[PDB]
């Protein structure tokens, strides 16, 4: 319906980043008013027949002053919510021709990453397919190293939800070529990235579940070794090792793997830290090596956590040799 | 050709490819940037190296007995010159590449920059400073973080795997906590929001709302004890309310205080066009001021605020010097009323100059002000520096040490040699055995 | 908060509500906002939270109490702080009935 | 008239670092608590940066084995952590 009181704070906000940025340009022009023009484009309580203004936020924007910027992302925010898709598609391509043409590089990023947010709350995945390809056909650029493959890893994340992988591979591929392959063998970093393909790789093959192939995507990540980066992930990753020891019954090398996946995984949060946890536990028990459960700082005030406690009173009973008591756990739970 | 084809010459290269080398490497390195622009130094690095370099180039052909002159050259350039501080150029470095990496000093197209700081690593090779470039870069950068101004992420990401494939660690690693402690945190402030305050409704009076993880891990920083500030509640909901929810986000990743996060970002329609800035603390209190009564004066609030004046002195001298805010009476001891003015300023005074204002000192002066400090480091970082090498071998003769630091300490660190016999006799001595005298067989022994 | 819970543990005494002054006394003063505490203040006010803990014979958590207070006694220069520290390990090895120890 | 009257801003001293949870070293001796003693070299265990060889489980009072042993042995309250040695 109406748009938001929050969005219209949004835009508030960056006119004034335009205008201080534009300070410094004191000196210069042509982005005075155009923020206005977004002022009064999304703001002035009117995103609705405020068309004109988008139209005069057209005039010219700088890197400092550049509101117009935020205008025509309302009115990609608009199109869903207010009047349609096609305009947001159009003037979403016009903020595409943006790369380089007079406008600060760092503010449009992160401004479409959160086109992309609105467009993720807007067109779930369906629409914001399109929108990110839209970004990729802005991406050509052999300058990006990472840029157009970002935009992509959101995308190709798209496609694991989606399972769209003759896509996914597809870009996997590229992206491969974007490292050593091609003789590339360089970028922001290591190589490319290579990290991240690894990453949606075993998503994209435990989504598949082919372990066996699992197996060769961890063959693969033998080869983290050649590139660094640190990204979020880091913990999922280990924890493939782990199961890969899971596929292998090896938990010698799964203790260690759950190990530093835990310790991963406490430095991203808890999707699988608790699971990963529980692994661990278990780990514990087939190295039959019980002396240190929780024990390194962390995880005896993460046991506390009563779900993942009985993992607690399982190496208890285990340790202990209540049989009893450890396969009333069992029974129990 | 005479000197490949008569056996002897080649050595003496390694005698004279350094001498010139670093003696130009004295003024067109050292010398020629004194005004201190930090690209005019990384330049002047540039100089010295690419001319010399493409001075071997030529005939000479690699014959590394001319590179290895180069190699010693240039070592004698940054490290051997007058000034014992090593680290200039790297503190010119660290500016400019936080010029590079910032899009507020010098702006140019991405990663081309990267190739930039490319040829600066190929230079940087030779460089020692790791200890003030790493932690004051990292501190730099830190800085910066706050402020966001910057080129881009993932450039400043490349410049640090240059660093990072040739370099120590830690150097690295804890940057990359700074880095995802920014990332991530972002997203929690957005997980704060999103438990109660969801993305489209927030229950909440609403200041810019972020902040850090406020870890252990991230940060470079020393210890310095600041005022008691009251902390009214945007700042409490800002950041209080966080620790709530952050008990959420980390359930034993515990806290270290950290206020400095707290945001402010005004979009005020006091005059028909909404507008986004940044203003001052003072008169926020004013304004409350304001709400309440025209005055508060200074008795009970200086009752009330007891800020701890360590600082102050600095503070003062900033204040009265800026005579840019608008106050009711700047005194030396104290100030008997603050219920400060209206917005008596804009922007600047001139547009040549006299320019100056945000309140500038604290922010650029505190590495300034620090340098002692910084330096008592370096101190602490020679230090540490022999005590992270005397601690190698176990069993040895002292002889066996020889020429074995030199691949430990000459490109990372300022090497530091004579502290070898002191070291072992006095740091040493636990649980190892000892040679204190080498001709006796007898020493230490461990528990 | 430090005089809240010292009037509010010791009124608590009072009544003998010993459990619930050791209750509320587990939201310690540490260095938590403004005011940075004293070892010798704090780790009074440990060991009232471990004898208001074991006088409702709760062992447990006033075993953790008095570990981390053990952690805590090591900065205490007090001989007779560490006396009722001693007080308070000899109520808890009471409770943990080890009795070589 | 109301345009900039000097609102919340961001603003940063010097706070922190290295943090304030201690979390010390096993200090009966004292390998530094990342460090893998000589009580975890026999053992070799795959031990945490604040990790020498700390155990605060129930065992809770565990340090480098025989060393805290040793702290042990002679009277067995061993105060530190306060509990028996690991
Ligand atoms: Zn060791
Ligand atoms: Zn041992
Ligand atoms: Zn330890």
């Amino acid at each position: 319906m109406s748009d938001m009181e929050d969005d219209f704070m949004c835009d508030d906000e960056e006119d004034y980043d335009l205008e201080y940025s534009e300070d410094s340009n004191s000196e210069p022009n042509v982005d005075l008013e155009n923020q206005y023009y977004n002022s009064k484009a999304l703001k002035e309580d009117d995103p609705k027949a405020a068309l004109s203004s988008f139209q005069k936020v057209l005039e010219l924007e700088g890197e400092k002053g550049e509101w117009g910027f935020k205008a025509l992302k309302q009115m990609i925010k608009i199109n869903f919510k207010l009047t349609n898709f096609p305009e947001m598609m159009n003037r979403y391509k016009q903020l595409l021709t943006y790369i380089r043409s007079a406008v600060t590089r760092n503010y449009s990023e992160k401004s479409i990453n959160s086109i992309l947010d609105y467009i993720s709350t807007s067109k779930q995945m369906d629409l914001l397919q399109e929108f990110y390809e839209t970004t990729l056909e802005a991406l050509k650029d052999a300058k990006n190293d990472r840029l157009w493959f970002k935009t992509n890893t959101k995308l190709g994340k798209l496609y694991l939800e989606r399972e769209e992988y003759g896509k996914l591979q597809k870009i996997l591929r590229q992206l491969h070529q974007s490292c050593q392959t091609d003789d590339g063998e360089d970028d922001l970093k290591k190589g490319t990235q290579l990290l991240e393909i690894y990453a949606l790789e075993i998503q994209m093959y435990t989504a598949q579940k082919n372990n066996k192939k699992l197996k060769a995507l961890y063959e693969q990540s033998l080869h983290i070794k050649s590139a660094i980066p640190h990204p979020l992930i880091m913990g999922v990753i280990r924890e493939c090792g782990g199961k890969m020891h899971l596929r292998e019954g090896e938990f010698e090398k799964a203790h260690t793997d759950f190990f530093e996946a835990f310790k991963n995984y406490d430095e991203s949060g808890s999707p699988r830290r608790t699971t990963c946890l529980k692994y661990l536990v278990l780990a514990n028990m087939l190295m039959k090596s019980g002396i240190n459960p929780f024990d390194s700082q962390e995880a005896k005030p993460y046991k506390n956590d009563p779900e993942i406690l009985a993992m607690t009173n399982l190496v208890s009973a285990y340790q202990n040799n209540d049989i009893t008591e450890f396969e009333k756990i069992l029974k129990t739970n | 050709v005479l000197l490949r084809a008569v056996s002897t010459g080649l050595p003496h290269m390694i005698q004279e490819l350094q001498n010139h080398i670093h003696d130009e490497g004295l003024r067109a390195t050292s010398n020629l940037t004194q005004e201190n622009m930090p690209t005019l130094f990384v330049e002047s690095v540039l100089e010295v190296h690419g001319k010399f370099v493409q001075l071997i180039n030529t005939v000479l052909n690699g014959d590394q007995h001319f590179m290895s002159a180069l190699d010693k050259a240039l070592t004698s350039v940054v490290n051997y010159r007058e000034p014992k501080s090593v680290c200039k150029a790297p503190e010119l470095l660290a500016k400019y590449c936080d010029n590079l990496l910032k899009k507020s000093a010098k702006g140019m197209t991405e990663n081309e920059v990267e190739d930039r700081l490319t040829s600066f690593i190929t230079v940087f090779k030779y460089i020692d400073d790791k200890d003030v470039f790493q932690k004051f870069y990292a501190r730099m950068l830190a800085k910066r973080l706050i402020h966001g101004l910057s080129m881009s992420m993932d450039s400043e990401e490349a410049m640090i795997n240059k660093l990072k494939q040739a370099c120590g660690y830690e150097f690295t690693s804890k940057l990359h906590r700074m880095y995802t402690d920014m990332s991530v945190s972002a997203d929690l402030n957005n997980k704060f929001n999103n438990f109660i305050k969801n993305q489209d409704t927030v229950i909440d009076l609403g200041i810019s709302f972020q902040i850090y993880v406020l870890q252990a891990g991230a940060w470079p920083l020393t210890q310095a004890p600041s005022s008691t500030f009251a902390i009214p509640q945007e700042l409490e909901k800002s950041v209080q309310m966080f620790e709530l929810f952050y008990s959420q986000h980390f359930s034993g990743r515990k806290l270290t205080w950290l206020h400095y996060l707290c945001t402010g970002e005004v979009k005020m329609n006091y005059l028909g066009k909404p507008y986004v800035a940044m203003v001052t603390t003072y008169q926020m209190a004013v304004l409350l001021a304001f709400n309440n009564s025209e005055t508060v004066s200074y008795k009970e609030l200086q009752d009330s605020t007891q800020m701890n004046e360590k600082e102050l002195t600095k503070t003062i001298k900033s204040l009265l010097d800026v005579k840019m805010i608008n106050h009711d009476s700047e005194k030396e001891d104290i100030d008997a009323e603050s219920s400060f003015s209206l917005n008596m300023n804009f922007s600047s005074k001139r547009t040549k100059f006299k320019i100056t204002t945000s309140m500038q000192k604290d922010t650029p002066q505190e590495m300034e002000q620090t340098r002692s400090a910084v330096d008592e480091d370096r101190k602490m970082y020679l230090q540490a520096a022999i005590v992270r090498i005397m601690k190698a071998r176990k069993v040895l003769r002292h002889n066996a040490l020889i020429q074995e630091v030199i691949s430990q300490s000459r490109a990372r660190f300022n090497p530091s040699i004579s502290m070898i016999k002191k070291c072992i006799e006095v740091l040493i001595d636990k649980q190892y055995i000892e040679r204190s005298q080498a001709s006796a067989d007898e020493y230490s022994y461990v528990a | 908060v430090a005089s809240i819970r010292q009037h509010l543990a010791s009124i608590y005494e009072k009544e003998e509500d010993w459990r619930n002054a050791a209750q509320v006394l587990v939201g310690i003063p540490l260095e938590t906002g403004q005011k940075q505490y004293n070892v010798d203040y704090k780790l009074e006010t440990y060991l009232k939270i471990a004898r208001l803990y074991l006088e409702d014979d709760d062992p447990v958590q006033a075993e953790a109490y008095i570990n981390r207070a053990s952690l805590l006694q090591n900065e205490s220069t007090n001989e007779q702080l560490q006396i009722h520290y001693k007080v308070c390990y000899a109520r808890v090895l009471d409770y943990r009935r080890k009795f070589i120890e | 008239a109301k345009k900039k009257r000097f609102e919340v801003k961001k603003w940063n001293a010097v706070a922190l670092w290295a943090w304030d949870i201690v979390v010390d070293n096993c200090a009966i001796c004292r390998n530094h608590i990342m460090d893998l003693c000589i009580e975890c070299q026999a053992n070799q265990a795959s031990a945490t940066s604040e990790e020498c060889t700390v155990a605060w489980g129930v065992c809770n009072h565990a340090f480098h084995f025989h060393c805290i042993s040793r702290w042990l042995k002679t009277r067995q309250v061993c105060p530190l952590d306060n509990r028996e040695w690991e």
